[PDB]
């Protein structure tokens, strides 16, 4: 099915790979060669997460086995396996599922790429997506690699990965002091501010008090200039927000990349370079 | 699909020849691996 | 008994409250999502002769009226839009198949070259003067100290051939900025707009590259029914043509790669 | 199913190309899935030491 | 290659714009504009004019008072050695009344400065609120900002004022310091049994990630249709263009459904307002209703069990 | 009921194709689902050692 | 639904016997399963 | 007339060049996959010490 | 009374085509919901070990 | 809505008992369930 | 939906027999599987 | 084992430059992959030191 | 029942539709709130073992 103005754009071609082979639509989703690959990676991935939930950490009859949505969890192998493929039932499963997830995300990105090529729009979205894909990779590929073992990756489970984040973070005593962490947090927050401000503005102008007509560019600028003496302007706010969100992901990726591989001591201690300068 | 019925015999002929070539090379590797290391 | 632990505590029932407000929220946002593009296009509607208008869940929200300032109108959403023929033919008669554009792809006005029919009137400043106008109409405007003046650079298409040269610069009277480049085309000395979004600068060279279309294509840029202002209709018509070159301007952007 | 001779008529309703590719993907993934599912149980056919132990043909 | 609309590559000037006219009552505007070629590199180069009414001036006033108490206190804490102040600034801070005092107004030297800075800060924030509503009315517009700011104020009030009072102790409010307030956050989670199993803080985390997802997506979209003047969201909202069409369609072909140029801003708006609104709820319940979230989650069977491979016998039980 | 129907009129109401494909997808899913459900309980049929235990019918 | 009164007879006809084919195979597997390994 | 005398005709539904490329892709992925799969079990050919222990070929 | 004077025309107010689907989805969904719900309490009907314990009391 | 007054009579007729066929299989299954596995 | 009632005659034959070929190798493979290593 | 070869025609369907970098890239990746696999396993050559482990040339 | 009399004119000021729905929402919410309030206090009527404890109709 199509939007009421969609048929006029459903052109043929634009692939990266496949050409007319998978060059078709299904419902509202565009397929394409990377969608077929993606669907394969995804389906096998999920279906395997399903088998992991089915077997549990000690076998299907054990009390630790579970189908409870909050507790199902597939965790990596022990560190003793280093960068080798570990047995299926000993964190292997997690490795394969990971390969599938990474491949599905990279496929997804490439499919948005074929979609940009079709619609004749910029490739800002899949580029931006690639930052989340990057973040995911440090959290499953880069970091555990620099650390001589895939087991350093986080488990795939709704709360178990929360536990992972918790203990890895606390290995450094007071993570809040991580300076890249402080940055990333600031960007996630600022992102949240710009988003709330943009949202508010558009909705405040395109829908004004009853009795008033759709507002204008002049209104837009006059308001944020009235309140805080500046208006970065319409275009740019779309530019900033993209900066904030992509940067937030960036600094998260670097804030965790340095936690181990480039820093092993507690994090507040890092700030020592500041209490010890020869100024004081 | 920009093919004629005769231009699907030809491609099919060469494809089939090459694929059976692939499956063949495959059978060799499965044999050496089988000799040195039977798995069943 | 001063200890009968209740199994339901304020946090449970508050997470329940949240989820209910959530569901109502999601639904509502999905209703605002159908103020355009709906009801959908299937061969379910056409097969049934129309007794199957496609809308899904939730349903469509009562029209809302936007009251444009300056004797502009009244717009509604959702609205009833007149169907429009497709300047293309089904790559396959099978459903979900794409269509190949009819004729010279860039002329087709289909695919990356497609666009809707926006008003044949102009966006306006607060005052009500044509928002987007050229610097020749907007006397006051001025380049920013230290920025090559686009005026006089050479516009060059995707294959390195000159297209024309910048004859002027269009600007926003509402949010001061370069919106359009004007191009005195070489091949016929006719004037066309070139969206900033499609133009790259080469300051040390005083050039204005365009990967979008080929030098020749600049000859077919959709035209203005008045050279001192532009209509909404015309903005779409102008940009979409260039966009087409992204998939059409070469016998290779068509993809594949392998 | 369509098991009533007029079971060709199914291809006026389901487009052969799309049905084909879905069949292809579904089959390939399903295969890999089932294979790994089995490789993870007692019916394992690799982690058995068949027909003679290999990790004592090298280690200790 | 193609311009990305990241950096205005060539800018243009016009006499600064003092803006749309406000009705009688909204006082003149002050200050006279300037242009920053570099802001201009990325955004409107115009800097100001600004509006300052009774509200705005009375807020600037309260706010700067509060900033002074916090600062002066920090210089005092390193003995007026401004060098030392500069050295430990990140670690400097103004701690809250001690618990011995409850909710009483404490002596200057024991927290009373915090209560004064807290008092004046809040008043100045809520005055900035009113300010933004006034500034939003003079233009005939709606109060969407003010309903969001009201949400963020809600969380603030929940952190430093509502929970402390409910818990009967100003010492439970957050202290003013960079690293100190980091410690308040961590200690806060520790004291109440791991805030991760607190559902409200999970949702607020889903909404913060979501504000990042939505602004990243929408922003990327709008820049990708910035060649069609998609940034001009106002007219794409009244007179739908191929920008809003290509925009809605990119997402439609990727994830199967989509919104519209007007509605995406409603998804964004609601998702930001949601962070702060789940967040405040999350703090509201800490100590007032739930004391140990890890436990709460166990009581509702959400906490996972792992093979117990490492363990320690409890000396309190020997 | 001994009543294989009432009225067949239903295909004037529901797209033959959509119900078809839906039954197919939903059935395959329902299948995998129940399959997993069974493999996770006592009623499991792979890790049962059927009909004789395999990870100790050979060296180990 | 843009089909005729005759092919909603037809579609119905082939579909029903088809569904029954599925249901038959179903009862087969289920009875065999209760046989090899009863669950209630 | 039986079959397999008009299955050349398959290339009137599936464009041949692309089908090859897809096939090649499948082959590379399936290849790495199986290699890892076999590597995940006992028949491993790396941490086996063949023909002599290499991790204890450097501590003595 | 409770006797309902005219429960036709209900299909003149509420589109039948939609209403069926409404019921279809809701019923399959509720089916899954309730199934798992009973599956989570004592009224569990699987992990009972019927008629003989299949693990380590099953032929093997 | 976009039906005739005769074809929501017809629809209603077929629908009621179809719904009831469902209800039949239901009270039936619940009967079986109540017999093998009483719950109160 | 790309076919005539006569072309929906053509596709269906090769589709059915081929699906049957696959099913053949499969059942074959399963009998083969049962001999070397019984599972039920 | 059929007659037509002339598999040169292959470059009339697949673009040569892109095939070139495709192969070059694949080879570099496969190279790093295999390198990582053997060095992380027994056939390792770094965590050894010939003729003697060198950080045991200094107990001090 | 105003009680007297030109307080009908109140619907000359505040939209009847809006006022109605406003009351509906306001009440539909408030009811839930106090319901909850009652659930946490002395008036709780469910987890009270009233009039006989049901998790003591067996064991759990
Ligand atoms: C202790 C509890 C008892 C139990 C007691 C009961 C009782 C009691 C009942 C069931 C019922 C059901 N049980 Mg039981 N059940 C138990 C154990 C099991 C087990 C198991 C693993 O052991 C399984 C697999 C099941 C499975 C089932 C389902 C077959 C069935 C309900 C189907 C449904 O929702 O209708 C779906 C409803 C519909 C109307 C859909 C009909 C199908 C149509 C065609 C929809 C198909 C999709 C459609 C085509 C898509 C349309 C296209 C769109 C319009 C676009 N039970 C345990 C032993 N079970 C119910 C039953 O028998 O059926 C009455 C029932 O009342
Ligand atoms: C526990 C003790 C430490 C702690 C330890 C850590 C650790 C350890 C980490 C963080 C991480 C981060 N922390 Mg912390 N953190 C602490 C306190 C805080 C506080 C606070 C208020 O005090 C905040 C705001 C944060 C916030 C942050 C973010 C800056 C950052 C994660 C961003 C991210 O993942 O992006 C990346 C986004 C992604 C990876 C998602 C990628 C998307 C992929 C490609 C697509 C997924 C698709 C998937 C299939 C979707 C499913 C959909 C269904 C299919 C439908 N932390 C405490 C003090 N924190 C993480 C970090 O640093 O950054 C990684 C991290 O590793
Ligand atoms: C102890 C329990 C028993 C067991 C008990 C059961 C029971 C009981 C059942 C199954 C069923 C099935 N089991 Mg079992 N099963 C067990 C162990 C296994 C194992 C394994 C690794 O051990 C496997 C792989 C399977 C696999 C299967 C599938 C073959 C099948 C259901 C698939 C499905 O949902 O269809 C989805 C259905 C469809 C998609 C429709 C059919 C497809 C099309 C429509 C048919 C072609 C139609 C026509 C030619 C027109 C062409 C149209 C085009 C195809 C589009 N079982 C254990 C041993 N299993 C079910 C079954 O057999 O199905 C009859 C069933 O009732
Ligand atoms: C550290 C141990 C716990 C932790 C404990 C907490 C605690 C405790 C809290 C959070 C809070 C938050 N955490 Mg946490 N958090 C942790 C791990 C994480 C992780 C992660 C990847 O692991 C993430 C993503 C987060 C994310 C989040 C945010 C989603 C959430 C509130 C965001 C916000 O902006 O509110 C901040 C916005 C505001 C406060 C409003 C700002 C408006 C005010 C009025 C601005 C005034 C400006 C001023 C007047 C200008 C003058 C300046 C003067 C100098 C003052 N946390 C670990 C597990 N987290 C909050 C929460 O969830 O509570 C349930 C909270 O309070
Ligand atoms: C019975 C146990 C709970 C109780 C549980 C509920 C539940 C459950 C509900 C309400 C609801 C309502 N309750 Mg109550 N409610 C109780 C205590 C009170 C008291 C009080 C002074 O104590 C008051 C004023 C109310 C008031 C009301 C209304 C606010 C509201 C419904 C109508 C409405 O909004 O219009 C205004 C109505 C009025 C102004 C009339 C006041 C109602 C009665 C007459 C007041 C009873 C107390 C009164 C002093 C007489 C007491 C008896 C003498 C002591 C002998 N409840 C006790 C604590 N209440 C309903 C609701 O909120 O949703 C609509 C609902 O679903
Ligand atoms: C980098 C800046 C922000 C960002 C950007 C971003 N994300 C994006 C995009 C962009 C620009 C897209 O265009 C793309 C999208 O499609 O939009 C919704 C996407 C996306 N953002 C999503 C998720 C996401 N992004 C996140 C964050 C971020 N993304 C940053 C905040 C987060 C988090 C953790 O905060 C999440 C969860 C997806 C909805 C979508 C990409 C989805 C996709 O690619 O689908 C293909 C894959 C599948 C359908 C699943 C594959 C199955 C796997 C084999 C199993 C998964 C295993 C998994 C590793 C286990 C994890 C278990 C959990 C319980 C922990
Ligand atoms: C969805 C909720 C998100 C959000 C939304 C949000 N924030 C908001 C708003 C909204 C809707 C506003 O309306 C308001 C705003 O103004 O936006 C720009 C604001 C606000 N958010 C801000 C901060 C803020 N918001 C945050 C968080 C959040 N806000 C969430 C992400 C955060 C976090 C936690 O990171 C911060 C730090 C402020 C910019 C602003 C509130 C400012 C305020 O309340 O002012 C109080 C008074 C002062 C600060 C005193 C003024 C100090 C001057 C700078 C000194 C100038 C001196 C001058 C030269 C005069 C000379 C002095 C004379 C005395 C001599
Ligand atoms: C409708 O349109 C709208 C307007 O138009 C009229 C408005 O004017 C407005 C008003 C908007 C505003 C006033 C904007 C307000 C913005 C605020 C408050 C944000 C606060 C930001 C700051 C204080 C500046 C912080 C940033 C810096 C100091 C730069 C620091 C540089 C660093 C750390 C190093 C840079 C390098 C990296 C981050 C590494 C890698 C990063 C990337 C790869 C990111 C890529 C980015 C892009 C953009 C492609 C709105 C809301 C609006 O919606
Ligand atoms: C073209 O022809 C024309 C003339 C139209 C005529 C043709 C007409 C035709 C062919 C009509 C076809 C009619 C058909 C096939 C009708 C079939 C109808 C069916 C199957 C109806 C089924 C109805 C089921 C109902 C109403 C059940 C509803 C159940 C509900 C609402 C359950 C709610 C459950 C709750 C609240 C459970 C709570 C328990 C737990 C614990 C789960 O709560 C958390
Ligand atoms: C030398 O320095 C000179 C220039 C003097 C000035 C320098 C000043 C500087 C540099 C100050 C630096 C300040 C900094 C960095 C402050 C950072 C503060 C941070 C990070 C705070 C973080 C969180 C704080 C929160 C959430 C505070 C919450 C407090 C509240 C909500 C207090 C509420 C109190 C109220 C409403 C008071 C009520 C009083 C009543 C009326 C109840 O009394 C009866
Ligand atoms: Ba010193
Ligand atoms: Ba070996
Ligand atoms: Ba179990
Ligand atoms: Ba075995
Ligand atoms: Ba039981
Ligand atoms: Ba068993
Ligand atoms: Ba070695
Ligand atoms: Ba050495
Ligand atoms: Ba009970
Ligand atoms: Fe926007």
């Amino acid at each position: 099915a199509m939007l009421s103005f969609e048929k006029k754009y459903r052109v043929r071609g634009g692939t990266l790979i496949g050409g007319d082979l998978f060059d078709f639509w299904v419902g509202p989703f565009y397929v394409g060669f990377f969608g077929v690959v993606g669907f394969c990676f995804t389906l096998l991935g999920v279906l395997l997460i399903v088998w992991g939930a089915t077997i549990g950490p000690t076998g299907p009859t054990s009390d630790l086995q579970t189908y409870n949505l909050w507790r199902i969890s597939i965790a990596p192998p022990d560190l003793s396996y280093g960068l080798r493929m570990a047995p299926l039932t000993e964190g292997g499963l997690w490795q394969i599922i990971t390969i599938c997830a990474a491949g599905a995300f990279i496929s997804w990105a490439l499919r948005e790429v074929e979609i940009c090529r079709k619609l004749g729009i910029g490739f800002h979205v899949p580029f931006a997506f690639s930052f989340a894909i990057g973040a995911y990779l440090v959290l499953v590929f880069v970091r555990p690699l620099l650390m001589g073992a895939w087991g350093h990756g986080f488990p795939y489970g709704i709360l178990s990965h929360l536990d992972w984040v918790s203990n890895v973070g606390y290995q450094f005593l007071h993570f809040h002091y991580n300076p890249a962490h402080m940055l990333a947090i600031s960007f996630f927050f600022t992102n949240c501010l710009a988003l709330s401000m943009h949202g508010s503005l558009i909705l405040s102008v395109t829908n004004p008090q009853k009795g008033e007509p759709v507002k204008t560019s002049e209104h837009e600028n006059t308001f944020f200039r009235d309140i805080v003496g500046y208006s970065i302007g319409a275009l740019a706010i779309h530019r900033l927000g993209l900066f904030l969100a992509l940067s937030a992901a960036f600094w998260s990726a670097v804030c965790i990349l340095i936690s181990g591989p480039f820093w092993t001591r507690g994090w507040p201690e890092w700030w020592n370079w500041w209490l010890e300068l020869p100024l004081w | 699909t920009g093919l004629t019925d005769d231009e699907a015999k030809e491609f099919h002929a060469i494809f089939m020849q090459s694929m059976y070539a692939w499956f063949g090379l495959v059978v060799i590797a499965h044999l050496l691996a089988w000799l040195y290391r039977p798995w069943l | 008994s001063a200890g009968i632990t209740h199994y339901i505590d304020a946090a449970q029932i508050t997470i329940w409250a949240f989820w209910l407000f959530f569901f109502g929220l999601i639904i509502y946002l999905r209703r605002e999502d159908k103020r355009e593009g709906y009801p959908l296009d299937s061969d379910r509607t056409e097969r049934s002769g129309g007794r199957v208008k496609v809308v899904g869940f939730p349903d469509l929200p009562d029209p809302k009226t936007f009251v444009l300032p300056h004797n502009g109108g009244t717009v509604v959403a959702p609205r009833v839009e007149a169907p429009v023929a497709v300047n293309a033919t089904p790559f396959s008669p099978a459903p979900g198949s794409p269509l190949v554009p009819n004729g010279d792809p860039m002329l087709s006005g289909f695919g990356p070259a497609a666009s809707p029919d926006r008003p044949k009137h102009c966006d306006l400043t607060f005052e009500g003067l044509p928002k987007i106008v050229p610097m020749r109409v907007a006397k006051e405007f001025s380049i920013a100290e230290g920025d090559p003046d686009p005026r006089g650079m050479t516009v060059v298409g995707l294959d390195g051939e000159v297209a024309g040269t910048v004859s002027d610069v269009w600007v926003d009277r509402s949010e001061p900025q370069i919106r359009y480049l004007e191009v005195e085309v070489a091949a016929n000395k006719k004037k066309v707009l070139l969206p900033i979004g499609f133009s790259r600068f080469d300051k040390k060279a005083r050039k204005v590259k365009v990967d979008a279309i080929k030098a020749a294509h600049f000859a077919n840029v959709p035209t203005l029914s008045n050279p001192d202002q532009v209509t909404l209709y015309e903005e779409d018509k102008v940009c979409a043509y260039y966009a087409g070159g992204k998939l059409y301007a070469t016998a290779e952007r068509a993809g594949p790669l392998l | 199913f369509t098991m009533n001779a007029n079971l060709y008529k199914i291809w006026l309703i389901l487009d052969p190309r799309r049905v084909l590719v879905s069949i292809v993907a579904f089959q390939i993934v399903l295969g890999l899935l089932i294979h790994m599912i089995v490789l993870s149980t007692d019916l394992n056919w690799l982690d058995d030491n068949i027909p003679v132990s290999y990790q004592a043909l090298g280690k200790k | 290659p193609e311009y990305q609309n990241i950096f205005t590559a060539v800018q243009v000037r016009a006499p600064a714009y003092p803006g749309v006219p406000l009705p009688k009552g909204n006082l003149p505007r002050i200050g006279r504009p300037i242009f920053s070629y570099w802001l201009g590199k990325i955004g409107d180069a115009q800097i100001g004019p600004i509006y300052l009414g009774l509200t705005g001036t009375l807020s600037i006033f309260f706010g700067l008072v509060a900033i002074s108490i916090i600062g002066f206190n920090m210089l005092a804490s390193v003995h007026w050695d401004v060098f030392q102040f500069l050295k430990h600034f990140f670690w400097l801070g103004l701690e809250p009344p001690p618990p011995q005092y409850g909710l009483r107004i404490p002596p200057l030297s024991e927290g009373g400065w915090w209560l004064m800075a807290g008092l004046f800060l809040t008043l100045s924030i809520l005055l900035w609120w009113v300010r933004t509503y006034k500034r939003a009315e003079a233009l005939g517009m709606s109060q969407h900002l003010s309903w969001a700011f009201a949400a963020a104020i809600f969380f603030y009030l929940v952190l430093g004022f509502i929970r402390p009072v409910m818990m009967g102790s100003w010492a439970k409010a957050v202290p003013f310091g960079i690293f100190p307030h980091l410690d308040w956050t961590a200690a806060f989670s520790i004291r109440y049994g791991n805030l991760y199993y607190n559902p409200f803080h999970m949702l607020s985390i889903a909404f913060l990630y979501g504000s990042a997802l939505l602004f990243a997506m929408h922003g990327a979209t709008i820049l990708s249709v910035s060649r069609f003047g998609g940034d001009r969201e106002i007219d794409q909202i009244t007179h739908r263009g191929t920008a809003a069409e290509r925009a809605a369609l990119f997402w439609r072909w990727t994830m199967g459904f989509n919104v519209t140029m007007e509605s995406i801003h409603r998804w964004a708006w609601w998702c930001a307002v949601l962070t702060v609104i789940t967040a405040g709820i999350g703090i509201l319940l800490s100590g007032t209703v739930v004391d140990n979230w890890y436990l709460w989650a166990v009581k509702h069977g959400m906490a996972p069990a792992y093979p117990e491979v490492v363990t320690a016998v409890n000396p309190y039980e020997t």
